[PDB]
RNA sequence: UCCUCCUAAAGAGUAACGGAGGAGCACGAAGGUUGGCUAAUCCUGGUCGGACAUCAGGAGGUUAGUGCAAUGGCAUAAGCC
RNA sequence: CCAGGGCUACACACGUGCUACAAUGGCGCAUACAAAGAGAAGCGACCUCGCGAGAGCAAGCGGACCUCAUAAAGUGCGUCGUAGUCCGGAUUGGAGUCUGCAACUCGACUCCAUGAAGUCGGAAUCGCUAGUAAUCGUGGAUCAGAAUGCCACGGUGAAUAC
RNA sequence: CGCGGGGUGGAGCAGCCUGGUAGCUCGUCGGGCUCAUAACCCGAAGAUCGUCGGUUCAAAUCCGGCCCCCGCAACCA
């Protein structure tokens, strides 16, 4: 896999999360990115990724960092 | 036991690479040689490196180190 | 010709005698003998029992055989776990890496069936 | 040999402190072991059986009963007195001489070996092995065989519950999970 | 034509185009005798092996078996060796 | 106009390829012979760090000069000796690399371990009349990246046409 | 109601009255040939045997009931 520079998340997800978690567990957040990163603070959060036409609920846990937020939404339905 | 029917049950010298040497009886031959023992097997240590293997938070800590 | 779980090879050298150990293929078979001072020209009948203990506590270092195994058998265990794009992938019995999955992938969802 | 002058002298003494024993004779003792090959595919090939025989006769100091079928059945077509499997009920003094020839070097020559079962007693303290290669024991030579058998070992005691069993094998050094 | 059970009314016998089944053999070991043995069916553990092949212990105790129907009989075993 | 998702879906069927099934072959060490291109937010030496993709420093060239660029087949020695093989090199797991705001859907390449089908293919059937078929490299266009396609280039070099 | 005989891939037939692994000719399905369809060539799938039951170690095949189908009898006055 790519990108040995930084783990990467976009800007308004990493404020989005910061914001969230200082404050408490609240609700699932409304997120299209599924290019974006899981670091160790997003455990806890039941975060929301656009598998394209709807938000499927992740709830996060120690296992779910390394790989992407697009990996626990699939897209195209079958059978 | 009956006497004829059976194979000949020998007595056999068996040494390992460890260093373990220790007589025994069976139906081999000559001598013998092995790799491992009752002594010198990784299970005590074997589950003690084979439990501690998981570890996905520091792993994504040792790439970003910030 | 014993050593690791299994390897018992006869009338073959020594780089293509590791070679049928799970864990050890041609370059590390390679490195084996580098570090055990033993050339790969040999072969296990006429190597002695002396050079063979040196043999086994250099892929001693190395994961292999069962330990191997179990650590690979983790590694998908956990993904089909976690429920993610490849668990569901490994799974439903269809290609991994992003491949083709519409006239072949006949290695991964096996031979031809009716309709 | 060495393991029953072993059991006599330090298992027992161990085995006294452990649930109070008011007698010797109180203590569980290894009764026999049982040896079994359900060779099973003798139906097609006569000859199977008789190498297995070998093989457990090569295995254990003593040559093998061949058992016959007790019933007839339709699921594997097998009838009355047909010979099925293969067995040893060996037990005194080759006995001790092969639980330590197990135990000591064949155990560890398991593939893929991990830990044995500690669950596996019948509520009698009657403990059983399933090897699955004849090739663990070092009795076999290499370029013989030609087929992936195995047998199973069945150790059999005077205790009366697993819990009370279990403590027997575990004092000889006995490789439980 | 021959065998078994009921009908058959607690000895025997007892009919009907009354009620149900079998036989026209088998075996130099399936006879003799001597010396042994104990079953079914489950439970739990165990390689391939799974409900069931083979093993171990525990449970039940004649539900078994008796060359073939049915009846009566058999652990002293007439049972299986 | 925008964020993602999709065009890359998958009981199946065909087309066109490529890589095979090996010994005229496979993997190692000694080393010889091309053409046609292409390059300035370009092509990027030699050095040094890399097991390698690559990472730094950076020389030169809008080029008969400088660079991508050692062509590979081929010899020459070695070793495997007909095995699902030291054949095939799929597939999976792990560890990475560059590009690029971003690589999970959905990239390419690298390392490590892994080692599937396949032992020359049913009815059929395709191209090819000489530097042609056959086989081994090589380049370019599109292109941040992404060929087994396409378009070009040159090696060894046949059989047969009554 | 009485005595024979049946009931087997989608169709018609073997295998059934001597219990151990179900064929044949068509059709259906896949690929060929053809401009295309047929014909033709090449593979492949498709029946637990009327059902409910017993006998057996095991039943399409043995035995009994029930459910259909087909033949023959159903006569003397
Ligand atoms: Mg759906
Ligand atoms: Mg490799
Ligand atoms: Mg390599
Ligand atoms: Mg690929
Ligand atoms: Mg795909
Ligand atoms: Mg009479
Ligand atoms: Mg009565
Ligand atoms: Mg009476
Ligand atoms: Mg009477
Ligand atoms: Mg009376
Ligand atoms: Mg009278
Ligand atoms: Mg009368
Ligand atoms: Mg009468
Ligand atoms: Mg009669
Ligand atoms: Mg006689
Ligand atoms: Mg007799
Ligand atoms: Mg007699
Ligand atoms: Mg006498
Ligand atoms: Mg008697
Ligand atoms: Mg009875
Ligand atoms: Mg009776
Ligand atoms: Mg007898
Ligand atoms: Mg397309
Ligand atoms: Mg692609
Ligand atoms: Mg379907
Ligand atoms: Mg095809
Ligand atoms: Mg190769
Ligand atoms: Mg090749
Ligand atoms: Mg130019
Ligand atoms: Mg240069
Ligand atoms: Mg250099
Ligand atoms: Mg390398
Ligand atoms: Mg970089
Ligand atoms: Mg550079
Ligand atoms: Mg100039
Ligand atoms: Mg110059
Ligand atoms: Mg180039
Ligand atoms: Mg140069
Ligand atoms: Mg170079
Ligand atoms: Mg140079
Ligand atoms: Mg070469
Ligand atoms: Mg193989
Ligand atoms: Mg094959
Ligand atoms: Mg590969
Ligand atoms: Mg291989
Ligand atoms: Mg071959
Ligand atoms: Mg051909
Ligand atoms: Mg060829
Ligand atoms: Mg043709
Ligand atoms: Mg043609
Ligand atoms: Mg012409
Ligand atoms: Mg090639
Ligand atoms: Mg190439
Ligand atoms: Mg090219
Ligand atoms: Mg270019
Ligand atoms: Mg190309
Ligand atoms: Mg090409
Ligand atoms: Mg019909
Ligand atoms: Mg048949
Ligand atoms: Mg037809
Ligand atoms: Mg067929
Ligand atoms: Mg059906
Ligand atoms: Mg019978
Ligand atoms: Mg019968
Ligand atoms: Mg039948
Ligand atoms: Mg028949």
């Amino acid at each position: 896999r790519s990108l040995k520079k930084g783990p990467f998340i976009d800007l308004h997800l990493l404020k989005k999360v910061e914001k969230a978690v200082e404050s408490g567990d609240k609700k699932p957040l409304r997120t299209w990115s599924r290019r974006s990163t899981i670091f160790p603070n997003m455990i806890g959060l039941t975060i929301a990724v656009h598998n394209g036409r709807q938000h499927v609920p992740v709830f996060v846990t120690d296992e779910m960092v390394g790989h992407k937020l697009g990996e626990f939404a699939p897209t195209r339905t079958y059978r | 036991m009956k006497k004829d029917i059976h194979p000949k049950y020998e007595e056999i010298t068996a040494s390992c690479s460890c260093g373990n040497v220790m007589k025994i009886r069976s139906t081999v031959g000559h001598d013998l040689n092995l790799d491992v023992c009752s002594k010198c097997h990784p299970f005590f240590t074997g589950k003690q490196r084979d439990v501690a293997t998981g570890g996905r938070v520091d792993r994504f800590n040792k790439r970003f180190n910030i | 010709a014993r050593i690791a779980g299994i390897n018992i090879p006869d009338h073959k050298h020594a780089v293509i005698a590791l070679t049928s150990i799970y864990g050890v293929g041609k370059t590390r078979s390679k490195a084996i003998l580098a570090a055990a001072g033993i050339a790969e020209d040999v072969k296990i009948s006429e190597l002695s029992e002396g050079q063979i203990d040196t043999l086994r506590d250099e892929v001693a270092k190395f994961v292999v055989e069962g330990d191997l195994r179990r650590e690979i058998s983790m590694s998908i265990k956990r993904l089909m776990d976690l429920g993610c794009y490849r668990g569901l992938r490994h799974r439903r019995g269809l290609p991994v890496r992003g491949q083709r999955t519409k006239t072949n992938a006949r290695t991964r969802k096996g031979p031809r069936k009716p309709i | 040999a060495k393991l029953h002058d072993y059991y006599k002298d330090e298992v027992v003494k161990k085995l006294m402190t452990e649930f109070n024993y008011n007698s010797v004779m109180q203590v569980p003792r290894v009764e026999k072991i049982t040896l079994n090959m359900g060779v099973g595919e003798a139906i097609a090939d006569k000859k199977l059986l008789d190498n297995a025989a070998a093989d457990l006769a090569a295995i254990s100091g003593q040559k093998p009963l061949i058992t016959k079928a007790r019933k007839s059945v339709a699921g594997f077509k097998i009838r009355q007195g047909y010979p099925i499997g293969c067995k040893v009920t060996l037990r005194g003094e080759r006995m001790w001489e092969f639980f330590e020839r197990l135990i000591t070097i064949a155990v560890p020559r398991i593939r893929d070996f991990r830990g044995l079962s500690a669950k596996s007693f019948d509520g009698r303290g009657n403990y059983s092995m399933g090897v699955r290669e004849q090739i663990i024991f070092p009795e076999i030579d290499y370029d013989k065989v030609d087929r992936v058998r195995g047998l199973d070992i069945t150790i059999t005691t005077t205790a009366k519950s697993d819990e009370e069993g279990r403590a027997l094998l575990a004092a000889f050094d006995f490789p439980f999970r």
